């Protein structure tokens, strides 16, 4: 019951969703030999777009901070209920990449306005275990894509996507890793970067932020 | 009623009598009160017999679905957490009357060393459970004598076989002192069940190796 | 505007459910001597599209995979009460394949977009009996159609059908259904390629996947 | 910018219309031993002919999923009205109503509306004398009272009126089969479903003749 | 109250008595207590006859209700399962009072052997079952009686018409030894009624069968 | 209180007498407990008189309102049943002392045999009904006596006017020995009440007829 | 069941023996009953085995729930406060019966003074809580025997591990004086529990050194 044509109106909806996302600070998450490194193009000190999910899982996001931060907070929810219902090895990077596919689909076609987002669920092995890191990207939508390298988000994504092509390069260590991963963000200074890893040599919580000092001077 | 269950290297026995009763009579003399609720666990329920056969249903039924969703089975450690719960619920029902016990065996594929990854877990009828590492269990209205034949037993437990065989007897003395625990009727050929699990999985013991070991118990003590 | 015309509406969200089940990978399921054989062209490593359903019902499906995904979770649920409440040799694959039609028609009459989806219900008989193989194909619209030798779902299906219609043999062995089904649908490599069958000679679940090396030595 | 409601009603009916006329043709007569269904159905497990309790049967053409849902709401009434009250209460009359009564009410609020049309039947019980009622509701709820005959799904017509000349009252199982296929032609002993209300079983007078039985019939 | 059960090479025979009383006093001296449920079983209901003609008449609704949706009965675990699902139901009313034992004689035309696809079921208030295997079964005030008849006279058994006769004389010893199970009242002409089913489905033994069989019995008692 | 009703050839009647008590106390001299439900049945109600009245009232209303509906009575069994429904809803309030028991009397129309199309059906407080085969029925306090008066009284009953008249004795003796039943009262000229159903329906005995043999049978005492 | 804690210039220390229960009967001895809540609390449980495991496994998954969602832990306070809270929870079933109480410890890292940072909390079944001052605090059935141990041997507390020597002490004689608490078993080598913290959080005590305490103690009282 509308009047505009609804495949018109929903090209529309997709060309404004596309805008949404393009205009953005600009995210990549990419394997290296101690696991996952996330490295996101932050000014402020206090909103962050990188954030620890579970034990072994990993979040990054770019759009809207709102509802990417809503999601965040969902994401956990989640996660810590069914570990307690049945145990923390049980809460995988698959079921959690899922969630949000599904929800986002849902609330997108019952909703207002879609999420301008863009997302990034990432996921290593357990301390003692051997396990290649894994890569998701959820799309506004609710498409989920197995990445085996890295992902970039949010901003115009093909210079970052190319130059990483060039420089990627597996069980690189943490500062060549950042060193690329920096490289291809700025196709900067080292103020307003957030960086996070996945460090699968952690006992139990693998997510670790890199700040500061440290942070300086592998920079 | 009498379940006991004991590791022995590279693997776990589980074994149960057969007898249930109404008070003094004697109601059913070919019960069997040991499921196999997957690959690699079986489970024994003394008490109310309904409650017990509904507990093993359910149970199986929430682990295979649970691997059906997932494509993986639950942890061990899953499973005893799920198993507890179910006891947990029926405690209303339980301080009511319709008390039902599980005694839980398996064999874990992920522990480290496969010569100790049997596994007995206990419960009470507050769904608190205990692993058992004193190498054997016992539940029912016979545990108490099953368990004091078994401490003497078990250090001639070496292998499947005999720890098969030391099973069947704790069972003899059960019943030889308990009267709502049947021991192996000779007269009828009814004899206890007995379940298998090691690094292959759950069997069930087939009768004819139950009876020739019950008939060589029988025999020594004349 | 206004005031339309519904049997306009109504052709218009046809057309994009078409659409939908065009761009898609291609799915075939065959009778063989064994029982059904499943050939699905997919990429991923996780993200699955054959699934089992019961101890003797396998599941495929092709179009958007958050969707068909969701209806081989509600699938997955009816039978698992049913048995419960009745039996395990009660629920068949007439009862499921009716099951899914119903709720597709309904909630697409009462949804906003239609599930572009389109399903492939399967059945043989249990351990010891005989009887032929069963195959339904289950259409968006609530449309179930009976199938004695094999379906094509999603893609381009005229020239995988017509290959499948020259080179299909009743009572063919599990390696030689294989060729005529990867022939037929590459109308490929031995990646991505998504096998199971429901081998009608196991004991209770006939539902088995044919994965890896095993699956490089028969092909 | 709107339209209007009259338009809307007539295309709405043109549409049921159409649905109707595409679909297989269903013929139930009236014969000595009770009434008839012969219905050109090529699959084996899709039915368009039903039992609904002891002595009332329902034939249907349209969309499967529909007429399907309808029997099976046919079949859950009789069943409570009969353990409320008793068996021999519930006749083919009051099925045949509720069908009507639903029909409407669930056209006017519903969105589409069941290109379906369905024939209730009913006979009398063991050792009494009564004729078969047949009766032909529409997708509307309209209702009509069938004296030997009904015709449904299709062209109606060609059908109709060869039964019109073939029809006999009192003819046997036999004939009236080959009247009824002969008129639905207007085929093959594979894809046919019948079925008969037996008016001479003692209690469930449905009864489906099929396979080598009804090869030898013909 | 009285309903026994009993296999016979190639069927099933299941007889009940008929009178009802009030505490001492005579009520009903021609109640009909076995049913014919569906075209291969027959239920028996001992207690409370309100509760037990309810059952009786709910459940054999409930199978034929099923057959007409899915168009195939329910295997015989099936049936065994939904009417224990109702004996379950009435357990509150049942510490109540209104208990109601059902007893169910079922032919399963699926299995294996013709000759033993008979089955006999029996509940307790709690709505556990038990396949018999001992070849007969008993429901009633007057159980214990006819089963301790049948077990002598269970040898005699060989076919219809024998199993009918041991059937009728375990009734009358049951009644011969409780004053709330009637017996053959030779006065008023009213005599056990019986139910057979084998292969071809589940018929009523007709009166004057039943009245031969009581007359032999009694004039060999005498 | 005491309701008898007897089948005659081509009929059946109900009488019931007319006091009504509180403990010791004779609180009614004129209640009529007999009353026309319908065309064809007519409904005598024992027990608390609120609980009586109301029954019959709306039970009478019920019968008639699905006539109205469906443009035809209930077949014998339908009206059988309704009532057992409403006898088995008043359970609860039995319990706690507001017992009503209902005897109903009807002539079927649909019966085979005219000359036994008379009905008699008796239901306890759990709503349980039976049909009456030996020919007469009675409720109320006064039933034991009634019946054991009408088993030697009822083979002079050959019509209408002897079932009448053994109607009668029978609450004349029910009576003499129980004080809750009022006998004929010569002094005020009260009369218990029959209604009498046959073929054309039910009518109600006009009251010349009742004091005719009432004085008949005290006349036939001194 | 028996936990004592006591501060140290510089820390906190917790030890908890190993037996439980079941009436006279000694079921478990190897349960652990302190455990690392989280980098600076441990807690303590003493009652029933259920309620005791869930309490510490539930405060646990809160106390990091909103360190995760905050990115801050709560002070030492606020933990406090939720604990109550649990407790507070409990004391419907306390009545009842399943009454756990617990002993939180903590090493407050924003207290000004570290040589005093270290904390003892006790509560009720009441969920009141206190801050202990007088330096060490116990709980369970050997509770007043430790604390008047202790009140002694306090006096010789000056580091980590004369107060890890003065709680195995306290626990010593706790078992000494009373039979729910086990003291160390010397034949299979099960000593009591321990987990100190300082400004580098909660470690748990490695069992050689407890056993070489506990060996010493022996000797000293031989």
């Amino acid at each position: 019951p509308y009047f505009i044509s609804p495949e018109q109106a929903m090209r529309e909806r997709s060309e404004l969703a596309r805008k949404g996302i393009a205009r953005a600070k600009s995210v990549v998450a990419l394997a290296y030999a101690g696991g996952v490194l996330f490295v996101a193009e932050n000014p402020s000190r206090s909103l962050q777009k990188i954030s620890e999910l579970y034990d072994r899982v990993g979040f990054a996001a770019a759009g809207k901070f709102n509802e990417f931060d809503n999601l965040r907070r969902g994401g956990i929810q989640f996660a810590d209920t069914r570990g307690y219902a049945y145990d923390r090895r049980d809460v995988t990077g698959r079921q959690l990449a899922n969630v949000y596919a599904q929800t986002l689909g849902t609330i997108f076609t019952e909703q207002a306005k879609p999420y301008e987002v863009e997302l990034c669920v990432a996921e290593v092995a357990h301390y003692g275990e051997t396990k290649r890191p894994e890569l998701y990207r959820i799309t506004y939508d609710g498409s989920i894509a197995d990445e085996p390298h890295f992902v970039v988000m949010g901003g115009t994504t093909e210079p970052i996507a190319n130059a990483l092509k060039e420089s990627y390069a597996e069980n690189a260590s943490l500062t060549d890793a950042l060193r690329i991963a920096v490289a291809a963000l700025r196709a900067l200074g080292v103020a307003s970067l957030e960086v996070a890893v996945l460090d699968a040599n952690r006992p139990r919580r693998a997510f670790r932020r890199i700040t500061g000092s440290a942070l300086q001077a592998l920079l | 009623t009498t379940i006991v269950a004991l590791k022995y290297p590279g693997g776990v026995v589980m074994a149960g009598d057969r007898r249930s009763t109404q008070g003094n009579m004697i109601s059913g003399r070919d019960v069997r009160k040991v499921y196999i609720t997957d690959d690699y666990t079986a489970t024994g329920i003394a008490g109310t017999a309904a409650v017990a056969v509904e507990f093993a249903r359910l149970y199986a039924v929430e682990l295979e679905h649970y691997e059906k969703l997932e494509g993986v089975p639950l942890t061990f450690a899953g499973k005893i957490n799920r198993l507890a719960i179910m006891v947990r619920g029926n405690l209303a029902a339980a301080m009511q009357g319709l008390l039902a016990l599980p005694l839980l065996a398996g064999y874990d594929i992920h522990a480290s060393d496969p010569q100790s990854a049997g596994r007995i877990v206990s419960f009470d009828a507050a769904g608190g459970w205990n692993i058992e590492e004193e190498g054997y269990q016992a539940v029912g209205s016979g545990s108490l004598f099953a368990k004091s034949s078994m401490k003497k037993l078990y250090s001639q437990v070496t292998d499947g076989d005999s720890g098969l065989r030391v099973a069947v007897e704790a069972l003899y003395d059960a019943a030889d002192d308990d009267s709502a625990t049947g021991g192996p009727d000779l007269v009828r050929g009814i004899f206890p069940t007995a379940v298998i699990i090691d690094a292959d999985g759950a069997v069930d013991v087939p009768e004819s190796r139950i009876a020739e070991l019950a008939r060589a118990i029988i025999e020594s003590r004349s």
